[PDB]
């Protein structure tokens, strides 16, 4: 057989390459355990968020992803898997996965190319398209569409030491943009520039964006 | 700089996403100002300054930089 463990630390991404050629990417503050045995490619996504990119073309042996929440078993597939605190998200990019909510495996749900959903143990929570071809944290990137501040905030502070948080008068206002992963800072001082807010930084660790005046 | 890009007419808010992505760049702007537009697309080798000015040909806006790396998008600057 064989049998590994992974972690990557906060701000770093990791590329693995497993037994069977299989490549997988780990984003920042992530945990996965690896163990091939007869039966199953089984890699267990304990904490964070991994992509798996040119799968093995002719192993006889299922890939599974599993997570606290469920599996994703893999035909031929690239595809993102996140864990978050209350369910976990795949979204898949070429191929297809097969999604087994763990108290709900029967019948599967069928993921496609182009195809984003969450779910937790009892089942599937939301499901959406994507047009991305990759995420974009694997090329090194935020990118936001029109992304509530709160959520677009609590994805960059995956990536920090310190909190990062904005008042809630602020919560849903729209961001877009690209954002180079290689200096946060500048991602912040941007966003706050363009949505013409106050960044209150009086200790290292805490980050507040605040109205203007 | 230069970059190449392909990517296909359609609506600008999508399109800039993948802009930036394939040029690497900090592009920051106003959700609303790129909201219900629509862009040839962009195919080819370009300057980032200038296939970003091409991909927002006829949409009223331009691009906009400033003392730092990043680059941000404002309505057309008037002429006279």
């Amino acid at each position: 057989d064989w049998r590994a463990d992974y972690h990557s630390r906060i701000g770093e991404q990791r590329r693995l390459t497993l037994a069977d050629g299989t490549q997988v990417q780990l984003n920042t503050d992530s945990a996965l355990n690896v163990a091939f045995d007869q039966q199953a490619r089984r890699l267990r996504l304990v904490r964070g968020e991994m992509l798996i990119t040119r799968p093995a073309l002719a192993d006889s042996r299922p890939l599974w992803v599993d997570t606290e929440h469920g599996r994703l078993e893999s035909t031929l597939a690239q595809f993102n898997v996140r864990l978050h605190g209350q369910h976990t998200q795949a979204t898949v990019y070429q191929g297809s996965v097969a999604l087994q909510p763990a108290l709900h495996a029967y019948p599967p749900i069928l993921l496609g190319a182009g195809e984003q959903a969450s779910f937790n143990q009892q089942g599937l929570l939301a499901r959406q398209a994507v047009a991305a071809v990759a995420p974009a944290w694997s090329q090194g990137m935020l990118v936001a569409q029109g992304q509530p501040l709160a959520a677009f905030i609590e994805d960059l502070a995956r990536y920090r030491r310190g909190h990062l948080a904005c008042d809630p008068a602020l919560a849903g206002l729209r961001v877009s943009g690209t954002f180079p992963l290689e200096n946060t800072d500048k991602i912040i001082a941007a966003v706050a520039e363009t949505l013409q807010l106050e960044v209150q930084h009086f200790t290292r660790y805490w980050v507040t964006l605040k109205p203007r005046m | 700089a230069q970059a190449d890009f392909d990517i296909p007419a359609g609506p600008l808010a999508p399109a800039l996403a993948h802009f930036g992505q394939s040029a690497h760049i900090l592009l920051s702007y106003p959700t609303a100002l790129t909201e219900g537009r629509s862009t040839s697309g962009l195919a080819g080798r370009f300057d980032i300054d200038q296939g970003l000015a091409i991909l927002l040909a006829g949409t009223g806006l331009e691009a906009s930089r400033g003392a730092n790396a990043s680059y941000s998008l404002q309505a057309s600057a008037s002429t006279g």
